[PDB]
C-alpha cells in the first residue's frame, strides 16, 4: 500500500514563486527522514534538499543553497519543498524520495545516517519555467 | 557536471556479463560511504537496485551483484535479458560538500 | 554484571539459528560498551547512550550472531534483503543499539572454514523477531579466506534489545 502522492507542479514566471508537495501513507511518516531530488530533463539526476526525523537538521546541494527550502509537515504527513527565486537551469522533474528510518547516534549526539540509499519514490512533480 | 565519474554508454550483446563501472574521489568512496545502484528505466521513477555496496532488496534478482574496493565501485549484470534496458545511477554521499552525490548514468541497451 | 560475556564469547551462532539471551534482576552497567574504539558500528535507534541509565528496563534482550561484512547495512528498520527478510528481522518501532565489529584472527581460517550458515530459500517471510531453525535444501555456508574483501569478512554483529513491564 506504500506510496507517495504529488502535486504542485506547473508552469511558473520566473521570479514569482512555487510551493511543492509530496503526501505519504501506507507507513510511519514522522520517523523516517525525506530527501528531494532533481532531474533536467535529459541529464543526470542531482540532490536538493533534506529534512530529519524531527525537523532539525537540514542539508543542501550547491546549486539550491539559498534559493530552495525544505519543511515537512508530520501533521497531515507531508513533505513540502518551498522555491523562490528560479532560474533558466532549474526547469526540471523532482522526486521526493523515502530517506532511512536511521536516527542513530553513538556519545549522545542525534545524527542522520549517511550511508543509506533513497528505498521508495514516488512519480514526482514536474516544473516548467521560462521568462 | 557530476561529482562521480562513470562511462556515458555501455552495452553488450544479450547472454553476457556487463559491468558499468563507477569510479569516484577520495572524499566520498576513499572516506568510506556505501556506493548503492539505482535502476531508471525510460520514463519512470528511479527505484533503489543494490544498496551498501552489495546488498539487494527483495524483488532484484541474483544477476545484478555488485563490488567495492579502494575507490572504485561497479555493478555486475549477469546474463541480461531485454527487459533491462534502462538507466543506472551510483549514488554515494560526499563529506567535504556534505551531500548525497550520484553518477552521471549509463545508458545500457541490449545489443 | 550481566554481558561480560556476550561481547566477549568464544562461538557466536549463525544467523540462520541466533542465540537470544535475556537478562533480568542484575545490575545494568551500559558504559564498558559505550566509549571502546573496538566497535565499528554502534546504531542506536530509540534511546540514546549517554542517558541510559534509567533501569526500569525488565528483561534485557541480547541477540547475536555472525554476517558479512557489507550486510550489516541490513539491521537496520527496515532495510529488505535477505538477512532483515529470510533469516532476522527488526521491528519498524525498534528502540534498541545494534553493536556490530570485526573478526579478523577469530572466524577467518587459513583455510576459510565453513562452519557458519545463512538461510537463502523460505517461503513467508518472517515477522519481527522469528527464528526457523528448519531444514527442509536452504542453508549454505560462506568461506573466509583472509584475503578476502573487507565487505566479504565477518562482523559478529549483537543486538540488544528493551522493553518495559
Ligand atoms: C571484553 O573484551 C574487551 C576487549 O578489550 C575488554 O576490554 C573487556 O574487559 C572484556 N570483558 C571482560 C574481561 O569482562
Amino acid at each position: 500500500q506504500v506510496q507517495l502522492v504529488e502535486s504542485g507542479g506547473g508552469v511558473v514566471q520566473p521570479g514569482r514563486s512555487l510551493r511543492l508537495s509530496c503526501a505519504a501513507s501506507g507507513f510511519t511518516f514522522s520517523s523516517i527522514a525525506m530527501h528531494w531530488v532533481r532531474q533536467a530533463p535529459g541529464k543526470g539526476l542531482e540532490w536538493v534538499a533534506v529534512m530529519s526525523f524531527d525537523g532539525s537538521i537540514k542539508y543542501y546541494g550547491d546549486s539550491v543553497k539559498g534559493r530552495f527550502t525544505i519543511s515537512r509537515d508530520n501533521s497531515k504527513s507531508t513533505l513540502y519543498l518551498q522555491m523562490n527565486s528560479l532560474r533558466a537551469e532549474d526547469t526540471a522533474v523532482y522526486y521526493c524520495a523515502r530517506g532511512v528510518q536511521g536516527y542513530y547516534d553513538r556519545s549522545g549526539y542525534y545524527n542522520l545516517d549517511y550511508n543509506y540509499g533513497m528505498d521508495v519514490w514516488g512519480q514526482g512533480t514536474t516544473v516548467t519555467v521560462s521568462s | 557536471q557530476s561529482v562521480l565519474t562513470q562511462p556515458p554508454s555501455v552495452s553488450g550483446a544479450p547472454g553476457q556479463r556487463v559491468t558499468i563501472s563507477c569510479t569516484g574521489s577520495s572524499s566520498n568512496i576513499g572516506a568510506g560511504y556505501d556506493v548503492h545502484w539505482y535502476q531508471q528505466l525510460p520514463g519512470t521513477a528511479p527505484k533503489l537496485l543494490i544498496y551498501g555496496n552489495s546488498n539487494r532488496p527483495s524483488g532484484v534478482p541474483d544477476r545484478f551483484s555488485g563490488s567495492k574496493s579502494g575507490t572504485s565501485a561497479s555493478l555486475a549484470i549477469t546474463g541480461l535479458q531485454a527487459e533491462d534496458e534502462a538507466d543506472y545511477y551510483c549514488q554515494s554521499y560526499d563529506s567535504s560538500l556534505s551531500g548525497w552525490v550520484f553518477g552521471g548514468g549509463t545508458k545500457l541497451t541490449v545489443l | 554484571c550481566p554481558f561480560g560475556e556476550v561481547f566477549n564469547a568464544t562461538r557466536f551462532a549463525s544467523v540462520y539459528a541466533w542465540n537470544r539471551k535475556r537478562i533480568s534482576n542484575c545490575v545494568a552497567d551500559y558504559s564498558v560498551l559505550y566509549n571502546s574504539a573496538s566497535f565499528s558500528t554502534f546504531k542506536c535507534y530509540g534511546v540514546s547512550p549517554t542517558k541510559l541509565n534509567d533501569l526500569c528496563f525488565t528483561n534485557v534482550y541480547a541477540d547475536s550472531f555472525v554476517i558479512r561484512g557489507d550486510e550489516v547495512r541490513q539491521i537496520a528498520p527496515g532495510q529488505t534483503g535477505k538477512i532483515a527478510d529470510y533469516n532476522y528481522k527488526l521491528p519498524d518501532d525498534f528502540t534498541g543499539c545494534v553493536i556490530a565489529w570485526n573478526s579478523n584472527n577469530l572466524d577467518s581460517k587459513v583455510g576459510g572454514n565453513y562452519n557458519y550458515r545463512y538461510r537463502l530459500f523460505r517461503k513467508s517471510n518472517l515477522k519481527p523477531f522469528e527464528r526457523d531453525i528448519s531444514t527442509e535444501f536452504p542453508l549454505q555456508s560462506y568461506g573466509f579466506q583472509p584475503t578476502n574483501g573487507v565487505g566479504y569478512q565477518p562482523y559478529r554483529v549483537v543486538v540488544l534489545s528493551f522493553e518495559l513491564l
